[PDB]
């Protein structure tokens, strides 16, 4: 159930002593290493041509946040604050009130994308699939406060990426 | 005029020379150093973009703060940044280098390296993918491309 | 250049993880562990999960145990690729770095397909795992593992027989066995010194007593035997991965107590008890019975332990994190007595240190 | 000999991009010369190509448009220019364009 | 018109250095299963121009603590000695035909150490001084065999003349009678030029950048191009020593193309050894060139003294 | 001496090759028939001018023309 | 004459690549960028302290073997002499004396480094 | 694939083919369509200075054969 | 996989192993990106009888 790495005594007949001395004087293993490096020289390299080719992803992928809507236009967030209660970085800040037609909807729904740890607890705690963590990951900013998303930026990410988020959730939701 | 054309083509020349020869310094801090190494890995391969490691700050262009900046290494980050020649740039990688991150309310975390160094590009993620870090580097190259150094100098 | 004293000042990545754990629930404290040993994410998840399940008096299903062992061995391949390739980078051979990070890229794709994030998964949770394996993932794990042996073979072709590599590792950083135990070394830092000890054999957890593998033991306590132990642990990790692919059971992937594991979303949205349990788990969290435990597993750096103190509430009272790298970096002071600056770099290489878990 | 077949494959990649001018176009805009099965095009001009003989990562690419939303993207191509219906297929989230 | 001859020597061997940076990065890329630079030009052919323009428009950064006269005088001497070791090299006719050109090459090999040496000392930093004295610990190891190997290879030539070393190898390559001297000379030229596995001065992982850890861009380019000029010059010198080609006196271009492709194969061999090996500890360097190469080199020196006497094969000095 | 020779070839083969090459270089020029031709070629190479002598009358071996039958000949160099 | 022109040209466009490197870019000098580099933190003491040489006996012996290649160097010329047994004997005696010196420095552990 | 290194090497080869070939041409331009007269030894320099004297135009590469004598 | 048999043979000679049997580049043999919808099994306590929580 155990093995001894490096416990081989070298043979001491004239054949193997001459082989080790030719290895010392004629550098067998150094030519072996050069042969392996030359063997990787003649290969097709694994470099994809980004930004024209994209690395492979799964429909489970956790990128930029987005608030979804029902297939009626009504947004799914009903202000229940499970996503900010489960959020391990406390990046989510929610404040709500009953709106003009008496519905439990949010007024403030902020996700600080510089606190957020992209772990997808908010999308798996959300009981109505409102907040999801979408497939975009190329959303770098030149300014720090552009990564402080309010409700309007999250709703625009939802209305931007819904045609892809709906298909990822459609391919994935049976595992949840 | 003629001189506007001269300084415009010289700006395009020096912006090309500075965006297609970015030499980042070997500077990781935390988990994001692993994904910065994967941005150097043979799949994504920074080196094809002219983006190659130089170990000393004197011989490097952009400082990728990749990881968590604590209170104990904030002056080390600042003196590394100061010992970079101008033009020097900063790419912020990961949530802790952006805004404090997962350790935001900690007693010993500098809440973002924008408190310490001037930051050009913010790359978001915990960690951002190496594809997203390469996106941030290409957006830094786009930011260098539209600089107007000699055009403003000829117009000042 | 003969080194007389090393003083490793650390705390440059100390972020106060285990005080932030005191103010968050157990599910909110789980993604701190991915960020301790940032090349051994699911191993730290598995250690914290075994600690919380030990305090909760519950156990995972069989499939979640085999998933934990399969991805812990994928994690062991990740960590020993990182160890060997950065050690050869620090000695000077920067080539198998690039050769083995393609394989490490493909195992990050396995993490991305199983959990959605490439590095920090938050996947191995107290109660099993979060989400079941997607279809065709095990076939691609097989297609990876069938070919990874030649990658280890060509790494070993480049470095093991090489005389420049043997000149940098063989008389360097010798650790005697009694000073290995008396410094709290663990894992390969014991096994390079010839000590017959491995936590997956002596204190067996989830289904490691049901798999068959061999525990590589060194003979001279140096950097070269620890190198060979890491390479052979990659070999035996491929062996355990083959045994886990062949012997995967069907069934569920969470413990079927819904007062610990969250219920499924297809039955959270239909049942009332399941909605109440979903609510109270993702807001309050499960109450852990009070008491302390020290749960230590064989992370690929060594004994990784969580000393977890619970006080009856849904938050940890205290969570001490024993990392292998802390005691190993304490032993760096002895190991660098009688070497040089070009050997202290190789000793920092042979002590596989990741400073998140060293620093918390 | 198969070396002349390599030179023929090079010449038919030259002839495949619409002549030498289009070959120089895709070379200096892509740093990539290979031809592919033109799967699709969006409402902007992004040409989406397959080649299932290439290895997994080179097998689906996009040649971006030259003018999207009023920006001259002939050289300033951006990875975020892909619309979300093709962002599944390009990032290999699906087999279906 | 001789000034035109000097300029047509020294400008193409700066452009050869420039495109050697591209060749180095792409061959190092494909040997490491990645690609090299291929974005900046057509398959990377314009990357060296950007790498060259970028360094002469970046801030020069003379340090505070530096001895500024020596700090600026060291890369000047580096690039000067990088250029002036090409002038006796027969291509098939050298720029400056010296009777004693081999000892000129050896003396300017010895003088080039003061570039690294005064640069590491003058930039008053600690890693710079460590690299500057590891340059001493490397130079006292390679110079104490670099003379005897080069002495023994000229005992079959007849003189210290590089131009006669083409007439000498008209029948056979000189790597056939002196392949131990050749495979030891090649390692001594590896250790001479601070190329891997003998980097040890610009040691990226022991030191930060070693002797030029303070040299920011502009003064840093004249060590980078000096090192690459030394490797191209040194592979050309090794080609002239051991792999000499056919010289048609009416067609010098046959010899020029032939030793050009041979010296390119030797430079690719430098890049291919750099992409495969770990790096020495610099005592194991000193316990190599003194304890392994020097006794065998003295034995081969006795052999190549006594062997032309033994076989009546003493070469002419004329 | 033989077991020690295999032992030192197993320990320090570089030194065995060094002493072997040095020993051959010492002893083997005393075992060559060609070593005479080395010094003969060296003393048969006319660097300086072969200064003529005044013919007093009695020098039958000193020639009067460079193509005379008498004098030192280098046909052994052409044949070898 | 041509050698001095070549050396002056090489020195000239070595120092013409330095004066277009200092006088071309834009400088922003302040008293932290020109500080000594010691990996982010301050150097504990100056670099002008005695940096002790451990390879010192080998460093002296370099000077006594560097004279040997001032003695052994005319061997391509000294083979052209007409006193060849004596030349061969003195040549192999000088390489043998170098080898006896190296063997004595071997056995007295002088090529080994201190500490 | 690998053959993309073959352009850059070629350019470096061009940059190593330019100097030596050029000086060959230069040694045939300023020396009358022939090689440059090699004076490694002082006797060769005396013959070369004799050629410079007998040429009549103070150039050593101007040759005078049997047409110069009567 | 498109490496010609001269380069393929030189590459196998230089490595010393058979490389086309074990390629580190992935091709058509890997799983489909679009998978069929699954049916995950329920645990042991998904029962309507003899399933009290206290036991
Ligand atoms: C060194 C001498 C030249 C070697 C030529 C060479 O590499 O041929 C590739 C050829 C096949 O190489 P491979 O590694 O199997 O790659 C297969 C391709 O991926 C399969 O080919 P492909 O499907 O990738 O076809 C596209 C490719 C086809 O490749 C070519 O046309 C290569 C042209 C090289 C010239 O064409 C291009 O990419 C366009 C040309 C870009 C490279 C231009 C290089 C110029 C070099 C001179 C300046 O190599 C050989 O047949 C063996 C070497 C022959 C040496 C002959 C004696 C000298
Ligand atoms: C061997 C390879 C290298 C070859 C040499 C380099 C090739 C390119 C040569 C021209 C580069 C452009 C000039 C140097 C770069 C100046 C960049 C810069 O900071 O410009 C702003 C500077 C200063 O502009 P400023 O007034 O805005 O200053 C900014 C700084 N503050 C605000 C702090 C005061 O511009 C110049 O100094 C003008 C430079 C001359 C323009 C070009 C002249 C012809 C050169 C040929
Ligand atoms: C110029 C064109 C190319 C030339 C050929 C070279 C191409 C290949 C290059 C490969 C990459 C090398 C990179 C650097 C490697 C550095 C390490 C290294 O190799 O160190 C040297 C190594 C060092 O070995 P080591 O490191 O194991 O040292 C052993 C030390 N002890 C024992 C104390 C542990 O080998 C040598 O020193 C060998 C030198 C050359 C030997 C030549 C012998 C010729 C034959 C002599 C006669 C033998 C028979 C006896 C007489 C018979 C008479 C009939
Ligand atoms: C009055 C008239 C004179 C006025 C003064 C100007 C003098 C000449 C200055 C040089 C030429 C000016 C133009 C510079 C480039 C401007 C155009 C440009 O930037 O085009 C962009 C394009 C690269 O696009 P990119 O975004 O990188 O592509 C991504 C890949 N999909 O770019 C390209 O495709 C090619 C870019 C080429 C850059 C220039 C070529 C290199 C410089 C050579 C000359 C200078 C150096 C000489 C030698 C010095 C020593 C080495
Ligand atoms: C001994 C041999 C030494 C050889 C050294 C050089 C080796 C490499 C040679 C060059 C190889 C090809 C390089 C091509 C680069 C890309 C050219 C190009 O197309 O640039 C486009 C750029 C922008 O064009 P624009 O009009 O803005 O495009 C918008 C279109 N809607 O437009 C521009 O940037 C403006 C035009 C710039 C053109 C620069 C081309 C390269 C010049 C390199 C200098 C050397 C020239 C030859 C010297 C040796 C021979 C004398
Ligand atoms: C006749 C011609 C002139 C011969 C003398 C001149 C030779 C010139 C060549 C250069 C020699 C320079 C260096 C010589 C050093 C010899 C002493 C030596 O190294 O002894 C120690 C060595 C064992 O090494 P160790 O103790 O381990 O060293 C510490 C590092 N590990 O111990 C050994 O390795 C054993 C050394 C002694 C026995 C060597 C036997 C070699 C036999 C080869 C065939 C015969 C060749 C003829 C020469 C006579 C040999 C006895
Ligand atoms: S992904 Fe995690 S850190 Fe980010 S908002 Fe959601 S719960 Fe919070
Ligand atoms: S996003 Fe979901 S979990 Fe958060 S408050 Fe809205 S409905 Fe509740
Ligand atoms: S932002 Fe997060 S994942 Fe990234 S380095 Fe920081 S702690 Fe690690």
């Amino acid at each position: 159930t155990y093995k001894y790495v490096n416990l081989r005594e070298p043979s001491m007949d004239m054949k193997s002593v001459t082989d080790r001395a030719a290895q010392t004087l004629l550098w067998t293993e150094l030519i072996r290493g050069l042969g392996m490096t030359l063997s990787y020289l003649f290969r097709e390299p694994a470099t994809i041509n980004y930004p024209f080719e994209k690395g492979p992803l799964s429909p489970r992928f956790r990128g930029e946040h987005a608030l979804r809507r029902y297939p009626s236009g009504e947004e799914r967030c009903i202000a229940c604050k499970l996503c900010e209660a489960v959020c391990p970085a406390q990046a989510i800040t929610i404040e709500a009130e009953p709106r003009a037609d008496g519905s439990r909807r949010t007024t403030r729904y902020d996700i600080d994308m510089t606190k957020c740890i992209y772990c997808g607890f908010c999308q798996e705690a959300c009981p109505v699939d409102a907040i999801v963590e979408g497939p975009n990951f190329e959303f770098s900013t030149e300014t720090h406060e552009e990564l402080l998303y309010n409700k309007e930026k999250l709703l625009n990410n939802g209305d931007k990426w819904e045609a892809e988020i709906a298909a990822n959730i459609q391919a994935d939701y049976l595992y949840r | 005029s003629r001189g506007e054309y001269v300084v415009a083509k010289l700006d395009d020349l020096i912006n090309w020379a500075r965006r297609s020869s970015l030499w980042p310094m070997t500077f990781g801090l935390a988990c994001c150093a692993v994904e910065m190494m994967h941005m150097a890995a043979p799949r994504y391969d920074m080196d094809r973009f002219g983006v190659v490691f130089r170990a000393s700050p004197r011989q490097s262009d952009v400082m990728i703060v990749a990881g968590t900046l604590t209170n104990k290494m904030a002056p080390a980050l600042r003196k590394v940044y100061d010992q970079m020649p101008e033009p020097r740039y900063v790419v912020s990688m990961g949530s802790c280098a952006n805004g404090g991150g997962y350790y935001h309310y900690s007693y010993s975390v500098v809440r973002g390296c924008d408190r310490i160094v001037p930051v050009d590009i913010y790359v978001p993620g915990c960690p951002p993918t190496a594809e997203a870090l390469l996106y941030g580097i290409l957006q830094l190259q786009k930011k260098i491309k539209r600089e107007k150094r000699l055009r403003i100098w000829y117009r000042r | 250049e003969m080194v007389r004293k090393c003083d490793p000042h650390i705390g440059l990545l100390h972020r106060g993880t285990e005080k932030l754990i005191e103010y968050k629930t157990y599910l909110q404290a789980l993604p701190y562990f991915d960020r301790l040993d940032y090349v051994s994410m699911m191993c730290n998840e598995q250690a914290y999960s075994l600690a919380v399940e030990k305090l909760l008096n519950i156990q995972p299903p069989p499939r979640a145990q085999w998933i934990r062992v399969l991805f812990g061995e994928i994690t062991r391949l990740l960590n020993h690729i990182m160890a060997v390739t950065t050690h050869a980078l620090d000695i000077g051979a920067m080539t198998p770095f690039f050769w083995m990070f393609e394989e490490r890229e493909k195992m990050f794709e396995f993490y991305e397909r199983v959990s959605g994030a490439r590095m920090h998964a938050a996947y191995v949770r107290p109660g099993g795992v979060h989400q079941d394996l997607p279809l065709g993932l095990m076939d691609d794990i097989y297609e990876f593992s069938k070919n990874f042996s030649l990658r280890i073979d060509e790494l070993e072709e480049m470095l093991t027989n090489n005389r420049i590599w043997r000149n940098r590792t063989v008389d360097i950083g010798v650790v005697t066995a009694e000073d290995a135990l008396n410094y709290g070394f663990s894992g390969v830092m014991l096994r390079g010194s010839g000590i017959q000890w491995d936590l997956r054999k002596t204190q067996p957890y989830d289904v490691y007593d049901q798999v068959e593998f061999d525990v590589p033991i060194g003979s001279r306590g140096d950097c070269y035997d620890r190198y060979l132990c890491r390479v052979e642990e990659m070999r035996q990790s491929i062996r355990i991965i083959s045994q886990c692919l062949n012997k995967m059971p069907p069934g569920e992937i969470k413990v079927d107590d819904a007062k610990v594991s969250p219920p499924k979303r297809a039955e959270m949205k239909t049942s009332m008890e399941s909605l109440i349990h979903h609510f109270k788990l993702y807001t309050e969290g499960y109450q852990v019975p009070p008491g302390a435990t020290y749960t230590a597993i064989e992370a690929p750096k060594g004994e990784f332990g969580v000393y977890l103190v619970s006080d009856g509430s849904s938050r940890p009272y205290r969570c001490k994190i024993k990392a292998p790298g802390f005691a190993h970096l304490a032993g760096l002071d002895k190991m660098s007595k009688g070497h040089m600056l070009a050997d202290v770099v190789a000793i920092i290489g042979t002590q596989d240190i990741v400073f998140g878990e060293v620093d918390r | 000999m198969e070396l002349l077949q390599v030179l023929k494959r090079g010449l038919q990649q030259v002839s495949g991009h619409g002549g030498l001018r289009g070959y120089l176009r895709v070379l200096f805009r892509a740093n990539d010369v290979r031809v592919g099965t033109l799967v699709g095009e969006d409402k902007y001009g992004n040409k989406y190509y397959e080649d299932n003989k290439q290895f997994f990562g080179r097998h689906r690419w996009v040649i971006y448009t030259t003018e999207m939303n009023g920006k001259n993207t002939f050289w300033d191509v951006d990875g975020s220019m892909v619309p979300p219906e093709w962002h599944r297929w390009l990032h290999c989230m699906t087999d279906d364009p | 018109m001789f000034m035109i001859n000097v300029l047509t020597l020294i400008i193409p061997i700066l452009l050869a250095v420039a495109f050697l940076t591209l060749v180095e990065r792409k061959v190092l890329g494909y040997m490491q299963f990645r690609k090299g630079p291929n974005v900046v030009g057509p398959y990377g052919l314009l990357q060296p121009i950007a790498d060259a323009i970028k360094l002469f428009i970046k801030e020069p950064l003379r340090p505070a603590t530096s001895s500024i006269s020596m700090f600026i005088l060291a890369p000047i001497l580096a690039l000067t000695l990088a250029l002036t070791m090409w002038i006796p090299l027969p291509m098939p006719y050298p720029l400056i035909n010296m009777n004693l050109g081999v000892l000129f090459m050896l003396a300017m090999s010895s003088l080039a150490v003061y570039s690294i040496l005064w640069s590491g000392w003058a930039s008053n930093s600690k890693y710079a001084l460590i690299g500057a004295l590891r340059a001493v610990a490397q130079t006292i190891s390679y110079e104490v065999t670099l003379a005897i190997i080069l002495l023994s290879v000229l005992l079959m030539n007849g003189s210290f003349t590089l131009s006669t070393l083409i007439i000498t190898q008209e029948q056979v390559w000189l790597i056939f009678p002196a392949w131990p001297l050749a495979m030891m000379w090649f390692i001594s030229t590896l250790a001479e030029t601070n190329r891997a596995p003998f980097d040890l001065t610009e040691g990226e992982s022991e030191l930060v950048s070693g002797f030029n850890v303070e040299y920011a861009a502009g003064p840093f380019a004249l060590f980078f191009m000096a090192e690459y000029a030394n490797i191209i010059m040194m592979n050309i010198f090794t080609t002239t020593l051991f792999l000499g080609a056919f010289h048609n006196p009416y067609m010098p271009e046959l010899y020029t193309i032939n030793f050009t492709i041979k010296s390119l194969l030797l430079s690719i061999t430098f890049l291919w050894i750099r992409a495969s090996y770990p790096r020495f500890r610099y005592d194991q360097l000193m316990h190599l060139l003194w304890k392994n190469f020097l006794p065998l080199t003295l034995a081969l020196c006795m052999w190549h003294v006594s062997l032309p006497i033994l076989l009546s094969s003493i070469p002419p000095q004329t | 001496v033989a077991a020690f020779l295999k032992n030192v070839w197993a320990k320090e083969p570089v030194l065995v090759a060094s002493f072997a090459i040095a020993g051959l270089a010492v002893i083997l020029p005393t075992l060559s028939p060609y070593t005479k031709y080395s010094l003969m070629i060296n003393r048969a190479t006319p660097y300086n001018y072969p200064v003529p002598l005044r013919d007093d009358g009695n020098m039958p071996d000193v020639p009067s023309h460079p193509q005379d039958p008498q004098g030192p000949s280098l046909e052994w160099l052409k044949r070898l | 004459m041509n050698l001095m022109i070549t050396l002056l040209t090489n020195f000239t466009l070595a120092t013409l690549l330095v004066t277009i490197a200092f006088w071309l870019p834009q400088l922003n000098v302040y008293s932290e960028k020109t500080s000594p580099y010691e990996c982010g933190f301050d150097p504990m003491g100056s670099a002008r302290l005695p940096f002790s040489m451990k390879f010192f006996l080998v460093a002296i012996t370099f000077l006594l073997f560097d004279l040997e290649i001032a003695l052994l160097l005319p061997l391509p010329w000294a083979s052209q002499t007409t006193n060849l047994n004596t030349m061969l004997t003195m040549a192999l005696l000088l390489i043998f004396l170098l080898a006896v010196s190296l063997a004595y420095e071997w056995t007295q552990k002088g090529l080994e480094w201190t500490e | 694939m690998w053959f993309e290194v073959l352009p850059g090497i070629a350019v470096m080869g061009v940059c190593l083919f330019i100097p030596g070939m050029a000086t060959a041409r230069i040694h045939r331009f300023s020396n009358g369509g022939r090689e440059k007269r090699v004076a490694h030894y002082s006797y060769q320099w005396y013959l070369m200075e004799r050629d410079r004297r007998v040429s009549g135009v103070n150039r050593y590469y101007v040759s005078k054969g049997l047409e110069n004598i009567d | 996989a498109s490496a010609t048999r001269l380069i393929q043979g030189l590459r196998n000679w230089a490595s010393g192993r058979d490389l086309q049997a074990k390629l580190q580049l992935r091709y058509q043999e890997i799983s489909k990106r679009t998978q069929p919808p699954p049916k995950l099994p329920v645990g042991p306590s998904h029962r309507l009888s003899n399933n009290y929580y206290c036991a």
